[PDB]
Order: structure tokens, then C-alpha cells, then sequence
RNA sequence: GGCCGGGAACUCAAAGGAGACUGCCAGUGAUAAACUGGAGGAAGGUGGGGAUGACGUCAAGUCAUCAUGGCCCUUACGACCAGGGCUACACACGUGCUACAAUGGCGCAUACAAAGAGAAGCGACCUCGCGAGAGCAAGCGGACCUCAUAAAGUGCGUCGUAGUCCGGAUUGGAGUCUGCAACUCGACUCCAUGAAGUCGGAAUCGCUAGUAAUCGUGGAUCAGAAUGCCACGGUGAAUACGU
């Protein structure tokens, strides 16, 4: 059987399928170490499994598109959390109290007329 | 502000070790949104510093900081048309912030070849109680002591 | 080492060192070294008399130093004598390629004069 | 064979009305139809100055939207093609028929 | 604008419509490679006897209601002022004030 | 300008030059055409070129070939 | 290789709907209006960003977008035509771009976006040229073709604090393209030359979170000519004790 989750961040979407046994992770047809060259990204992706002691008991099949590095890592974490909730349905309290069940609704603000950026004004002189 | 209360932002711990203090240090060192470069510099410095003293990186860092943490400082007051220096106490968060800021400012002014080398040299000298960081601490403490009458 | 009437450094790589000649840039340095058959990151200190003679022979094919200076001076003098728009600009000291002169123009005018 | 219809409009209520009409007529004449598939909307933007003289801020921003629909008919018959070609729709819907 | 400027525009458009094909032929002659090398000279000398106003690049877009040579939009054929007037009166299909 | 096109000249100027060279002696030739390249068959003549107000007389020599006619009649007054 | 047969589950597209209300719990308060905490929930107290500008002030700006009272010229202050000027240069001010370097320059080679435009238009594959480009030619009125290869980043070498392998003004020669026509007065390419400048006196400006700082991408006007204007995403901080 499969357990499914969808995750999102800045501009990225991630599809996560989880199955039981012999922990191994495939992402867009590559390995974790092949895909991410950043320790921070690796730690982010690995967090929830470390939090709930099931690191070496589940296989993960993942696809992700849109955005950059950090956005994709966050999307993946969100999706894993959703899939785990679907699988078990009793880790919800721990996951929430940790902080992985919320969607992070932080986007890029727009440019406005008369300014150089969202909030930056030109230089002002009195005389 | 005037009528506001501001909460505390969460900070992720470092990946190699698990300290938020080191994360704050990396943040204070970064420039122009380049976190990877700052992480490289910090890790290289701690690696080159662990050998010199035969102790863990966290312990070396703590020892270096404890000689630059300040306790009292001086604020400026002017209500009678004249400027007075008034001594006030510092709280632990501000202690840590000032210590890290002074360390990095002192490092940037040195004359070695690489930023990692300069940082390692400054940290070792601070552990040995020498350098511009300790000089700044001493100067601030002198200025605080000279104005005890205005407390 | 003397090449075209001047001494070239001895602790640099050949590609950088050869550029000390008035008339040799990076492209010409690469061309000359490829033609002679020497590497590009070999110091001038570890070459031999035969190699240096080869390099002199290669450099002999171009126009360098005094001849180049004579050519440039004659070119400018021709215009200055003819008296066209470009010549007048050359002999008044104001820019020649049609730039602005309400402000700036300081590489041709020098520092300000109150 | 197979018939493809593309519809464009500035008003989505109008476009939905026209699409429902076409689907009903097609189905009623004994021919299968694959339900209408929505396609991406097009947004066009403009910016103008709103003072007859100097002031350089003080602008206005306008937009025009275009809605698009696509409908497929899989096995047309002579009566079906006649019924389609003998139809009339609103005056703000653009229809293109391809065989 | 003045009344004479629009007259100039109309004259220009007429001549540019009149002389279209001749210019295309002569420019094909000059551009095409492996030509006689004397037909080229003759064609270059001949392309400068046709009237000057016949080149499409001597034309300037103007608003169709007033004649303004600045602030022109191509989708509508008008300048910014008249575009706004029509838009608020409700005479441009599909246009409305936008926010996002 | 492009080498695949040849130098540019005005037809009326070219005809006037042909006539003057074949007919020998020539007083100065008045022209408003400052965009014409100078051809080798012009040496020895006097071309009076417009500059905005008057006509400046230029006596052609052999180092001027390849230049436009306008570079020998400046347009602005400065002192 | 979503290639092929297939499936309607998932991303996603665009029409109808649900959801947040101080609605629930405890405490304070005039038996009030409210305030400081907690539960669940994607989101909590105006969730974040836009549009929306009261009676009036400054005889504020615009008779050169347009309309109009009164004045003034009609072989001329109204027409048409080629050349020049709006691009000048002892000097003074405002707004910006590039730098003064190892958190860097140079050479190799390898991940991850978003939003747009296109028939007198956008121009793939192939061949020729060191290069800007040239020749011959598919496709596309477009979730299908084209513009179109994101850059900072990561991995491996070299440079070792020098006015330099930092910076790229100015000037000499040779070219490409648009256009009847590039002297005055266009953009771009190749070879050469290699100026000022080592962080800026008295003053003085922007910013409270996906914000400042830094990296790339697109459109309008337009034959051709952005370091300006209007839009899009990637990386991502420091501090607020108080009046």
C-alpha cells in the first residue's frame, strides 16, 4: 500500500509517496546526496523522520518542481508530514507541536509605482 | 516603538553541531545573502582552531567569548542642555550580541591572507586575553567606572 | 631576459610576462607561445637560450615599440596638418568621438581650473 | 473524422452560455462529445499618466482579460455538420471550427 | 496639432502606398549577391531619384482624434488622455481598472 | 558604408564633376551635399560647401580621398 | 525517452461552492463596552498586499493634447523646400551606473524559476566567418512553434597583497547592420593603448520580514537607438531596553 502527500512552499510543489521498509529515498530519479549539495537542505528534508523514530523503516518516492533549493526542501518536508499523518493518524500532536503541520504563507511582494522596489524610495533633498 | 510588543524570531540550529549560538554567529558574519560562504569560513576557522588548543570547538568558542562579554555601559542624557554619561547594566542577550559583533569587527581589520585565518588568529588571541576586542571591553569598562557619580 | 629591446620579468608565467612589450596583448601572447611550441604556465626563469631565440624569432613578425610609436604619431600628425573636424579636436584638446562637453570630459581636460 | 471548436470571449458568463448551447445541440443529434476543457486565460496590462502636464507619478493601471474554451466532436455526421453550420450565437463570442 | 501637419501625414501615406513595389525590386537587386556589379551601381544611383516621402520611415504615429505626436498606444490608435476618457465613459470593450 | 555596397555619392554632383573634368577649367562648384564621399577624379578642383550660412571654398588635395565633404566646413562658432 | 498501448488516481488548468465570526474556555472590569491568556484549525483578533482621497487651503500647474470670452496679423505672426541647430563649454547643483579587490579575478564542467511578446512579425536544423553576422529554409495567429542557455551557486586548478592576472576613461587601425542617407550626430564586433581611484571634510538619505542588501529575466515607445520607467522570480539578515 501507498501513503500520499502534497506539499507547497514559495513556488514549489512536491508529491510524496511512502511505503514500508528499508529506508531509502529517491527524488526525481536521483539520490539525496546527488540532488542536494547543501547540508541545511539535507537536514531539513530529514527532520520529521528523525523526530518520529522511523528513520530505517520506510521507503520514500518523491517528485518536486518549481522554485529553487530552499523552497523545494521546505515543500518536501511539508509533504512528508502530511503523508505520515495519513499513514498513522496519531503523530499529529507531536508534529504540530514541533511545527511542521503549518503552511508557510510568505511570498514575494510586488513593485509599486513611484518606488524602486516594494519598500525602497528614491533619495530626497530639501533644496 | 510606542505601543507595540515584538515577539522573538525562531532560529534554526547549525547542521554540523546543534548550537543556535553558532547560527547567530554565522548570521552576523554573512554579507549580501551568501550563507554558504559564511558557513565555510566559520567551519574552517573552528577546524584550524581546535588543533591549537586540544579541545572541542564549542568549548574553545565559549572560552573566547567569556573574555569579551561586557557588564556595564554608558548612555547619553541631555535634559539640562549638557551631555552626561550614565552607567547602565547590560542583559545577557545584549552581552552575547556585543561580544560577537566586536569579535568580527576586530577580525576584519587584521592583515593575514584569508578570512578564515584572520578569524582563527583573533579567536586564539582572545582566548589568550589580547587583541582589539579585549581592548574595547577594557575601554568601555573604564568609561563606565569614571562616571559612577551619575548613577 | 631581453626580447625586443627591454627586460621582461623572470618570476612570472610566460603568457603574463610577454605582455610587457608595447604591442603584445593576451591574444598575441597566446598566439606566439602556441607558434613557438612552449607551454603557457612555464616561468621565464626555467627556459633555455634556444627557446628564447625561438621566441625572439616569433616576436620579430609584428610591429612593436619604436615603429609602432612612429606610426601612431604620423597618423595623428596627418590629421592635425590637414585641419578637419577631428584634427581641430586633437589640437584643441577636446574629445574627438562626439561625447558630451557640458559636463564631464575630464580625461581630456584635466583637473578643474577655477 | 473529428471536429474541433475554439471559442474566445471577454465575458465568461457569455462564453459558458455559448458552450452549453453547442454541447446540447451536438448531443441531441446523435454524436458523442468530449466535455469542454478550460484553457489558460490571457491578461494584458496598460499604464498611463493622468495629468496633462509635468507630474510623473500619478498613473493609472488597466487590464483586459480573454477567456478561451475548446470543444471536441469525435464522430460527426452530415446532419450534425448541417445543424452546427446553421446556428447563430451572441455578438461577443468568437468561434472557429476546424475539421 | 495644426491643420498642415495632418495634411503632411496624408500625403506621406499616399506616396508610400504608390511606390511600394519599385523599391522592393531595387533593394532586392542591391542586396542579392553575385550580381553584375554594374547593375548594382545603377540601382543605387536610381533609388535616390524617387521622392523622399515615399520611404515608410518618414512617417510618425499620431492620435486619430487630436494629432498628438507623444504618448501613443498601438492597440487603440489614441494617446493616453483620450484613452482614459473613453475608458471611464465605458467605450472600450473589456477594459477596467486593475489590481493584484 | 558596408563594404558590399560601395561608397555613396549624389547623382547631380557626379554629373557636375564629370562635366567639369572633361571641359577642363572650372571656377568653384556650389554644393549643399555634405554627405558625398570624395572620389579620386576630383583632385585639383574647388568645391564650395554649405555650412548653414555661407559657402566655404575647399581646394581638393590627394590626402582627402575617402573623407566626406562635410569634414572641411565646420558649423559652430567658438572663441 | 511519457517514446507506444493505455489510466482519470496526483501535479496543474478555470467555473460553482465551504471556511474566521471575538464563534468556544478561564481571569480582570460599572451586574457594561472592552482587555490579557488557552483549545482546536491551513490561517486569530484589520491573517498579508492593492484599488478607494471628506468640507476646504496654496489667484498652486497646464490657453503647446483638447474646448472656449476678449485682444492682435492677413502678398504675412498663414504656405512648400535643401542645409544647419536643439548634442556648444572657463564653471556651479540634483538624480544614477561602474570601481577602488582574496566573502575576490581568470580557465575548465554541473543543479534548481517566474512572469511576458509574435504576420510589413518571432526565425529553429544545416553550412560559412576568430567575431558582430551571412546563405538556404521547417514551424507558429500559439498550454503545441520561436524569442530562450537564468545568474549568484557547487567541484577541481592558478593568481599571493602588487596601482597587481584589481579598474576599463581616452585614443590609433580594420569591420557588421538598419535606413534614400550614419561628417556635424547611431548601436555592436576584432587587434592594439591601459587614465583617475588604495573606502571619500563640513553636511545628509532609505529601510521593521520574505523587508533591507545582492543575482539574473521580460514589455511599452520603436526602421535603428536604455545605466531611465513599468513588471517577474532565486539567495536572505541585524535591531526595537524606551518616549
Amino acid at each position: 500500500n501507498q501513503y500520499y502527500g502534497t506539499g507547497r512552499r514559495k513556488s514549489s510543489a512536491a508529491r510524496v509517496f511512502i511505503k514500508p521498509g528499508n529506508g531509502k529515498i529517491v527524488i526525481n530519479q536521483r539520490s539525496l546526496e546527488q540532488y542536494f549539495g547543501r547540508e541545511t537542505a539535507r537536514m531539513v528534508v530529514r527532520q520529521p523522520l528523525e523526530l518520529v523514530d522511523m528513520v530505517e523503516k520506510l521507503d520514500l518516492y518523491i517528485t518536486v518542481k518549481g522554485g529553487g533549493i530552499s523552497g523545494q526542501a521546505g515543500a518536501i518536508r511539508h509533504g512528508i508530514t502530511r503523508a505520515l499523518m495519513e499513514y498513522d493518524e496519531s503523530l499529529r500532536s507531536e508534529l504540530r507541536k514541533a511545527g511542521f503541520v503549518t503552511r508557510d504563507a510568505r511570498q514575494v511582494e510586488r513593485k509599486k509605482v513611484g518606488l524602486r522596489k516594494a519598500r525602497r524610495r528614491p533619495q530626497f533633498s530639501k533644496r | 516603538p510606542r505601543r507595540r510588543v515584538i515577539g522573538q524570531r525562531k532560529i534554526l540550529p547549525d547542521p554540523k553541531f546543534g548550537s543556535e549560538l553558532l547560527a547567530k554567529f554565522v548570521n552576523i558574519l554573512m554579507v549580501d545573502g551568501k550563507k554558504s560562504t559564511a558557513e565555510s569560513i566559520v567551519y574552517s576557522a573552528l577546524e584550524t582552531l581546535a588543533q591549537r588548543s586540544g579541545k572541542s570547538e564549542l568549548e574553545a568558542f565559549e572560552v573566547a567569548l567569556e573574555n569579551v562579554r561586557p557588564t556595564v555601559e554608558v548612555k547619553s542624557r541631555r535634559v539640562g542642555g549638557s551631555t552626561y554619561q550614565v552607567p547602565v547594566e547590560v542583559r545577557p542577550v545584549r552581552r552575547n550580541a556585543l561580544a560577537m559583533r566586536w569579535i568580527v569587527e576586530a577580525a576584519r581589520k587584521r592583515g593575514d591572507k584569508s578570512m578564515a585565518l584572520r578569524l582563527a588568529n583573533e579567536l586564539s588571541d582572545a582566548a589568550e586575553n589580547k587583541g582589539t576586542a579585549v581592548k574595547k571591553r577594557e575601554d568601555v569598562h573604564r568609561m563606565a567606572e569614571a562616571n559612577k557619580a551619575f548613577a | 631576459a631581453r626580447i625586443a629591446g627591454i627586460n621582461i620579468p623572470d618570476h612570472k608565467h610566460a603568457v603574463i610576462a610577454l605582455t610587457s612589450i608595447y604591442g603584445v596583448g593576451k591574444t598575441r601572447s597566446k598566439a606566439i607561445l602556441a607558434a613557438a611550441g612552449i607551454a603557457e604556465d612555464v616561468k621565464i626563469s626555467e627556459l633555455s637560450e634556444g627557446q628564447i631565440d625561438t621566441l625572439r624569432d616569433e616576436v620579430a613578425k609584428f610591429v612593436v615599440e619604436g615603429d609602432l610609436r612612429r606610426e601612431i604619431s604620423m597618423s595623428i600628425k596627418r590629421l592635425m596638418d590637414l585641419g578637419c573636424y577631428r584634427g581641430l579636436r586633437h589640437r584643441r584638446g577636446l574629445p574627438v568621438r562626439g561625447q558630451r562637453t557640458k559636463t564631464n570630459a575630464r580625461t581630456r581636460k584635466g583637473p578643474r581650473k577655477p | 473524422q473529428r471536429i474541433r471548436i475554439r471559442l474566445k470571449a471577454f465575458d465568461h458568463r457569455l462564453i459558458d452560455q455559448a458552450t452549453a448551447e453547442i454541447v446540447e445541440t451536438a448531443k441531441r443529434t446523435g454524436a458523442q462529445v468530449r466535455g469542454p476543457i478550460p484553457l489558460p486565460t490571457r491578461k494584458e496590462r496598460f499604464t498611463v499618466l493622468i495629468s496633462p502636464h509635468v507630474n510623473k507619478d500619478a498613473r493609472d493601471q488597466y487590464e483586459i482579460r480573454t477567456h478561451l474554451r475548446l470543444v471536441d466532436i469525435v464522430e460527426p455526421t452530415e446532419k450534425t455538420v448541417d445543424a452546427l453550420m446553421r446556428l447563430d450565437l451572441a455578438a461577443g463570442v468568437d468561434v472557429q471550427i476546424s475539421l | 496639432a495644426k491643420q498642415s501637419m495632418k495634411a503632411r501625414e496624408v500625403k506621406r501615406v499616399a506616396l508610400a502606398d504608390k511606390y511600394f513595389a519599385k523599391r522592393a525590386e531595387l533593394k532586392a537587386i542591391i542586396s542579392d549577391v553575385n550580381a553584375s556589379d554594374e547593375d548594382r551601381w545603377n540601382a543605387v544611383l536610381k533609388l535616390q531619384t524617387l521622392p523622399r516621402d515615399s520611404s515608410p520611415s518618414r512617417q510618425r504615429n499620431r492620435c486619430r482624434q487630436t494629432g498628438r505626436p507623444h504618448g501613443f498606444l498601438r492597440k487603440f490608435g489614441l494617446s493616453r488622455i483620450k484613452v482614459r476618457e473613453a475608458a471611464m465613459r465605458g467605450e472600450i470593450p473589456g477594459l477596467k481598472k486593475a489590481s493584484w | 558604408r558596408s563594404l558590399k555596397k560601395g561608397p555613396f555619392i549624389d547623382l547631380h554632383l557626379l554629373k557636375k564633376v564629370e562635366k567639369a573634368v572633361e571641359s577642363g577649367d572650372k571656377k568653384p562648384l556650389r554644393t549643399w551635399s555634405r554627405r558625398s564621399t570624395i572620389f579620386p577624379n576630383m583632385i585639383g578642383l574647388t568645391i564650395a560647401v554649405h555650412n548653414g550660412r555661407q559657402h566655404v571654398p575647399v581646394f581638393v588635395t590627394d590626402e582627402m580621398v575617402g573623407h566626406k565633404l562635410g569634414e572641411f566646413a565646420p558649423t559652430r562658432t567658438y572663441r
